[PDB]
RNA sequence: AUGAUGAGGUUAAUAGGUUCGAGGUGGAAGCAUGGUGACAUGUGGAGCUGACGAAUACUAAUCGAUCGAAGACUUAAU
RNA sequence: UGAGUAGCGAAAGACGGGUGAGAAUCCCGUCCACCGAUUGACUAAGGUUUCCAGAGGAAGGCUCGUCCGCUCUGGGUUAGU
RNA sequence: ACCGAUAGUGAACCAGUACCGUGAGGGAAAGGUGAAAAGCACCCCGGAAGGGGAGUGAAAUAGAACCUGAAACCGUGUGCU
RNA sequence: UAAGUUAUUAAGGGCGCACGGUGGAUGCCUUGGCACUAGAAGCCGAUGAAGGACGUUACUAACGACGAUAUGCUUUGGG
């Protein structure tokens, strides 16, 4: 049975990563969101 | 199926009346002046002579 | 007098251990320790490095002749549980208790 | 059968014949119960095939033990086993009772060549 | 089912083996002879044989331990 | 409480000798058994130290464990093609 | 004329963390020995764990599973039935 | 002999008390929170920000402090 999760380094960090978010617009609040809960992870 | 009603602390203890063990069922030894289990050999020091 | 000892935080589940403590309970010394030496129970050993134990404090703790003692209690008390799980049909997940127990024994000569 | 060993039928004669092979190599084993009182009927059996000593009882002696080298388990028959029990009849093993086995409780015997 | 209930525990036949039969299969290994050979024939209804009948202690039921009575009171009769 | 109840996840093990407080379950050995267009050999993802040696037995291992993919202590990855 | 560890911040603790989700995001639970560590030298049973003493202490059912220690629940002995 | 009546047994159970275990309520306490008052202050950044990664001690796993001058340096006052 094929589950929904198969892993994958180069799709994970160009469609979650740091530069992907710092890219739009909607990426910048999402970061922005978690600098301010104080999350110790805010891409990945 | 499940159980209608819980099962009071009467009701089971009477239950576990019969649940238990018994006595090993041992001899003496008239060699090694210790205890034995009849018909097997002296688990001290020791043989069966039987 | 009484002599006395303990087992603490043994890992047997305690209605497993009082199953072989009743047999031994109110039987002399000498009779105690064949009867737990031939024994197919698992919790065996333990009750009789216990039991030699509470024999052992008697001889040098207090003064006393270890051919003339009864074992006058011998009781298993709960102790503290832990708590694991056994991940079942459908994504359900049921607990399981390992249980513990202290069991302990006071032997006394009768005076 | 005579009694299941909870083997099937091909696990079970595989069974008693390395059971046979090797009691009558080292000549004293210790076993469970039940298969000591299989063991009793399977060797002494051979030890009457080892008293003939003709050669169809050596032909008819090979298809019961292994290929084992000390000689073979078949040369150890035929020659010293064969030869202390020349004049007694029946009655060449014996079962000693040990006691429960710590993690089954089963009953584990000594069984030997008298 | 387990126990229980039956046959027995050395002052013994209860089981296993071992000797002898019943029933089963169907004529063995080895050798000899006849064939180029596959094979056939002879000794020998042979030889193998779980549970069935008889006998024999050869091996194992050793040594030993537990439970279990002293018989209530009245009345009539003798 | 249900209750010492249901289950203990497809399958062939037997003995000998060790070690040890303790062995059906760990180490060595002989016999047997299974796969063999695969349960064998090599690599991409993906895991990310799980690899090795010396010690350990509280918890994990559906039992045991003197053992381990577990705990402790030291190591191990070498490019002009 | 605010709370007092189920309260008061989600967080009195090394918490927005174990974790859980592909992700945006969601989110706990965990306080207290003693006045001073004076935190049990030494002897005995045990392989160790754990005890029983003897000592520290005003107190050890104060021994780090540390103030108090209750109810459900689990046992051991017994008076009447 | 006869007729009749009655009792001890407790495998186990019920109630009452004595002594233990479990578990962590309650009492008392507080390293921290909540809601407010009066007075500073109400921006930082291309001279490189907010926020972080990696490192630094005789050991160092982590937290604070710090930055190849690294568990910190000089100098002027307090002590």
């Amino acid at each position: 049975v094929k589950r929904t999760y198969q892993p994958n380094k180069r799709k994970h960090s160009k469609v979650h990563g740091f530069r992907k978010r710092m890219s739009t617009k909607n990426g910048r609040k999402v970061l922005a969101r978690r600098r301010r809960k104080g999350r110790k992870v805010l891409s990945a | 199926a499940v159980p209608k009603r819980r099962t009071s602390k009467t009701r089971k203890n009477k239950r576990r009346t019969h649940f238990k063990i018994s006595v090993p069922g041992m001899t003496e030894c008239p060699n090694c002046g210790e205890y034995k289990l009849s018909h097997r050999v002296c688990k001290n020091c020791g043989s069966y002579n039987g | 007098m009484e002599a006395k000892a303990v087992a603490r935080t043994i890992r047997i589940a305690p209605r497993k251990v009082r199953l072989v403590l009743d047999l031994i309970r109110g039987k002399n010394a000498a009779e105690a320790i064949a009867i737990l030496k031939l024994t197919n129970k698992a919790s065996s050993p333990v009750i009789e490095k216990v039991l030699m134990s509470a024999l052992a404090n008697a001889e040098h703790n207090y003064d006393m002749n270890t051919d003339e003692l009864v074992v006058k209690e011998a009781y298993a008390n709960e102790g503290p549980t832990l708590k694991r799980f056994r991940p079942r049909a459908q994504g359900r997940a049921s607990a399981i208790n390992k249980r513990t127990s202290h069991i302990t024994i006071v032997v006394s000569d009768a005076k | 059968g005579y009694r299941k060993l909870g083997r099937t039928s091909d696990q079970r004669k595989a069974m008693l014949r390395d059971l046979a092979t090797s009691l009558i190599i080292s000549e004293r084993i210790e076993t469970t119960e039940a298969r000591a009182k299989e063991v009793r009927s399977v060797v002494e059996k051979l030890i009457t095939l080892g008293k003939k000593g003709d050669l169809a009882s050596r032909r008819n002696a090979a298809k019961t033990l292994r290929n084992v080298e000390i000689q073979t388990a078949l040369q150890k028959l035929f020659g010293e086993i064969a030869e202390r029990y020349t004049e007694r009849q029946g009655g060449y093993t014996r079962i000693l009772k040990q006691g429960p086995r710590r993690g089954d409780g089963a009953e584990s015997v000594i069984i030997e060549l008298v």
